[PDB]
């Protein structure tokens, strides 16, 4: 199957521009790649559903836009690179969300055979990327402080111990947390961020270990990459 | 624009149950209707295309039906990995539109939380703020009461809770409650206590500590 991976997301001021990319890899039937298919961009605002934005046919034509972005966004593709682009301009706060590129299933062209489907089917989205986050805000980025949540004697509950990291006072979303560089995955919970009254986010990651632990915190908008060792008090 | 209305907004069912999700279109869209599943923090995945066709690789317990304005997605035997949100999507005409989604939630046996409390770290106090954290791990059902007490005084208005998404393997939740107060106040008092009330506990469980011990 074809695989998609979006990039280019980030924090931007209202009014600014931003270009998203999506690279196709893998292949489907008859060794077809992304350039055989029509593709759309679809977005999802925080806590909301899915909103179709734009479609483009395999050969670059038959473009259309949702009214909400018509005249500001421009879809295009470079098939020599198996890459799709969404050029956004005059961004607003409500453009905030995760942006997905999504392949339509019907084969639309076969360059090697000089064949092109007469019509743009625009049928089901059989492959989606993992998405790329766009935040549009006047507020400036702030990187997280990372504090250990230290296991203590008498903290045992069940037959297990708990320890963690408090990732505090950052903006915007999101932060990723791993443990011991990803060597430790069993029993990890990273909680959804909560918005504080300060206007900054806060989040905890915890791990349960039966009765050396390092949490790796990444916040891309602020170029933060922290490794914090967590030890008993 | 064609509107798709999904009901119910949220549905609770037990593992093994036969589950039916419905989609109503504001106009006749024939069979130009697709269904997706989306797990929290992940991209959607196609389940059913053109109303009734099972996409390659999707488990056979999923099936789709209907035409015109009324459609169903049926899960013949609900599995724990099925928790998440399901969207229908229409392509009779541009703009393509999606339903508002139906969230599927597993019903399972009660499971009592394990409770842990954490004092603020030294690095954080060094900077004038104190965060005290309480963790409730791997429990069901989701409803829990977490009450903070400082030197036995019932706290309110200075805490925030966060809850994980229902676990895909064992269908439990975890919860954190964070009590935030200034370094000044934290230093005032001595005993910090998290009291948890939950259906799986015969009586409230308290975890506490003494400041600087």
């Amino acid at each position: 199957q074809v695989q998609l991976q979006e990039s280019g997301g980030g924090l931007v001021q209202p009014g600014e521009s931003l270009r998203l990319s999506c690279v196709g890899s893998g292949s489907s039937f008859g060794e077809s790649t992304l350039s055989y298919y029509a593709v759309s961009w679809v977005r999802q605002a925080p806590g909301k559903g899915l909103e179709w934005l734009s479609i483009i046919n395999a050969g670059g034509g038959d473009i259309d836009y949702a009214d909400s972005v018509e005249g500001r966004f421009t879809i295009s593709r470079d098939n020599s690179k198996e890459t799709l682009y969404l050029q956004m301009t005059n961004l607003r706060v409500e453009d905030t969300g995760v942006y997905y590129c999504a392949k339509h299933m019907s084969m639309q062209q076969v360059v090697s055979a000089g064949w092109e489907r007469a019509d743009l089917v625009g049928d089901a989205f059989d492959v989606w990327g993992q998405g790329t986050m766009v935040t549009v805000s006047s507020a400036s980025t702030k990187g997280p402080s990372v504090f250990p949540l230290a296991p203590s004697s008498k903290s045992t509950s069940g037959g297990t111990a708990a320890l963690g990291c408090l990732v505090k006072d950052y903006f915007p979303e999101p932060v990723t947390v791993s443990w011991n560089s990803g060597a430790l995955t069993s029993g990890v919970h990273t909680f959804p961020a909560v918005l504080q009254s300060s206007g900054l986010y806060s989040l905890s990651s915890v791990v349960t270990v039966p009765s050396t632990y390092i949490c790796n915190v990444n916040h891309k908008p602020s170029n933060t990459k922290v490794d914090k060792r967590v030890e008993p008090k | 624009d064609i509107q798709l209305t999904q009901s119910p907004s949220s549905l609770s069912a037990s593992v093994g149950d036969r589950v039916t999700l419905t989609c109503q279109a504001s106009q006749d869209i024939r069979k130009f209707l697709n269904w997706y599943q989306q797990k929290p923090g992940k991209g959607p995945k196609l389940l059913i295309y053109d109303a009734s066709n099972l996409q390659r690789g999707v488990p056979s317990r999923f099936s789709g039906g209907g035409s015109g304005t009324d459609f169903t997605l049926i899960i013949s035997s609900l599995q724990p990995e099925d928790v998440g949100t399901y969207y229908c999507q229409q392509y009779d005409g541009l703009p393509f539109t999606f339903g508002g989604g139906t969230k599927v939630v597993i019903k399972r046996t009660v499971a009592a939380p394990s409770v842990f409390i954490f004092p603020p770290s030294d690095e954080q106090l060094k900077s004038g703020t104190a965060s005290v954290v309480c963790l409730l791990n791997n429990f069901y059902p989701r409803e829990a009461k977490v009450q903070w007490k400082v030197d036995n005084a019932l706290q309110s208005g200075n805490s925030q809770e966060s809850v994980t998404e229902q676990d895909s393997k064992d269908s439990t939740y975890s919860l954190s409650s964070t009590l935030t107060l200034s370094k000044a106040d934290y230093e005032k008092h001595k005993v910090y206590a998290c009291e948890v009330t939950h259906q799986g506990l015969s009586s409230p469980v308290t975890k506490s500590f003494n400041r600087g011990e």
